[PDB]
């Protein structure tokens, strides 16, 4: 999920250790729920819209 | 170009979403193709062979790639509906916008 | 249009004694004083209506009057809320608030009558399901409780 | 950060997954920490697939 | 002493936090056992994890970083507000009283071309 700055923060220029962003958040969750899963995983994504039959992705993460 | 750049740094312009989406795929896999082919210092296409030639040091330009790799989410292609609104969405005073 | 009325019947509520002890809600030290205790109970075997009530109205005279409670099979975590809980003299003590009652004043709130509601609305069950709850904490916490 | 910590007294306790689907082949190489992926460095390693985790058909887990 | 307890998966650390509450009892009853949580699922997981052990599960508060720290606050120091001046809501509202008194403050002159333009206030909010 894609949560940008408000352009001004003055966090986001520095960076330091703990630092919370949105993408690191949302990448370290997808961690966290491969080693919660004791038995099966399932992912699943669009490969191609239903609408006009065109190319899709997955995320970089899959 | 004089220095080397960052993914997020890389500006990517097309009118139409759908082209935005295959040119990220696009992009991500052409990286992938040639971080693994920096490694194997090898490759069995010609363009990825001409771009092995020019390359200096391998090992760091695939420390590069890699680090190309893993920022392809917030890799910038953009419409130009959808880079103006990311734009003033950015910095709100000089645009004057809520 | 309330607040004069309010703040007078507050104060009737919390220095009325409670049981035999007398016990009046202003003595109570803020360390005895335990608001809004959620618990979670858990029933491990499916628990059936018939094979329940029966011992209920077995060892309670209260569940005499209405028939049998009426629950599907449940089998799972209970939940409640607590709404007061504090000890006196070493003596631990439950109590819950209710109001209800639109259309009476008068004395018609009285010992037959308040055990009469308490059939109505089946809340014989809920201080039964309280009582096991608080039973099953204090004896969890209290190092050699006895009930 | 909390490995930073002066007066903390750190304790682990870590249950060994012992690998057997392909969502326990992936769970161990994150605990050991080690990589699985072969990255063909040279023409010998490049040509011979067995050196990898060998993968059930039947495996329901990824 | 801090202790930092290191597992590969959430069911050893339950366990381990039944074990710490099993093997040493609060003296006092009414005392609640304080754990740290920041989302409202996982302590939910956590009541329903202890109550099937012990058997069952009360007086466990579970508030944020943020307020259990503030609350550690108000008992170590005294004098401080049992809730501070500063705040995501109010200082909104402190913020919209200064910021037209501010402008035209030689250094606020950058915000200046934001608002003064024209506001129904909806912009200095």
């Amino acid at each position: 999920r894609q949560l940008a700055p408000l352009g001004f923060d003055l966090m986001s220029q520095k960076p330091k250790r703990g630092d919370r962003s949105r993408r690191d958040d949302d990448r370290y969750l997808f961690l966290e729920a491969l080693i919660s899963a004791q038995q099966k995983l399932y992912i699943s994504y669009i490969g191609r819209s239903i609408q006009d039959n065109s190319e899709r992705f997955p995320s970089v993460l899959v | 170009f004089p220095r080397p750049l960052t993914v997020e740094e890389l500006l990517v312009v097309t009118f139409t979403e759908a082209a935005t989406a295959e040119l990220r795929g696009r992009i991500r896999s052409n990286i992938h193709e040639l971080r693994i082919a920096c490694l194997r210092e090898t490759t069995d296409n010609p363009l990825y062979e001409r771009l092995l030639e020019e390359i200096d040091d391998k090992a760091q330009a695939a420390q590069w790639l890699l680090l190309a790799e893993r920022q392809m989410d917030e890799a910038a292609v953009f419409t130009i509906h959808g880079f103006c609104q990311r734009m003033l969405n950015l910095n709100a005073f000089e645009s004057g916008m809520l | 249009q309330w607040e004069p009325v309010l703040t007078e019947w507050i104060t009737a509520v919390l220095q009325a004694p409670l049981n035999e002890t007398g016990v009046s809600l202003s003595q109570l030290s803020a360390r005895n004083k335990q608001v809004e205790m959620e618990f979670y109970l858990p029933i491990s075997e499916p628990l059936i209506a018939s094979q329940l009530d029966t011992l209920i109205r077995q060892f309670d005279p209260l569940s005499a009057g209405c028939p049998p409670l009426e629950f599907m099979q449940v089998r799972g975590m209970l939940k409640g809320f607590i709404d007061l809980v504090f000890r006196h003299e070493g003596r631990y003590y439950l109590l819950d608030y209710k109001s209800n009652w639109l259309g009476e004043d008068s004395s018609a709130y009285t010992q037959q009558a308040m055990a009469a509601a308490m059939q109505a609305h089946r809340y014989d069950l809920q201080y039964q399901l309280y009582t096991l709850a608080l039973h099953r904490y204090l004896r969890h916490r209290i190092a050699d409780y006895d009930y | 950060l909390l490995s930073d910590l002066e007066s903390s007294q750190e304790l682990d306790a870590f249950v060994d997954v012992t690998p057997d689907n392909l969502l326990h082949n992936i769970q161990s190489d994150i605990l050991e920490l080690e990589n699985r992926a072969v990255a063909g460095v040279n023409i010998e390693e490049f040509s011979r697939s067995d050196n990898k985790r060998p993968l059930d058909p039947l495996d329901s887990s990824i | 002493m801090l202790r930092v307890y290191h597992s590969n998966r959430l069911d050893v650390l339950e366990a381990l936090m039944e074990f710490i509450v099993e093997r040493e009892r609060l003296d006092d009853p009414f005392e609640p056992e304080m754990i740290l949580v920041q989302s409202t699922g996982m302590a939910q997981w956590l009541q329903m994890t202890l109550s099937q052990k012990f058997g069952i599960a009360a007086n466990i508060d579970f508030p944020l970083p943020a307020s259990f720290i503030w609350d550690m606050f108000v008992r170590v120091l005294p004098e401080i507000p049992k809730e501070s001046a500063f705040n995501k809501q109010s200082m909104s509202w402190k913020l919209m009283t200064l910021l037209p008194q501010l402008l035209e403050r030689e250094d606020f002159t950058l915000l200046r071309h934001y608002l003064t333009d024209d506001s129904d206030k909806r912009k200095l909010f």
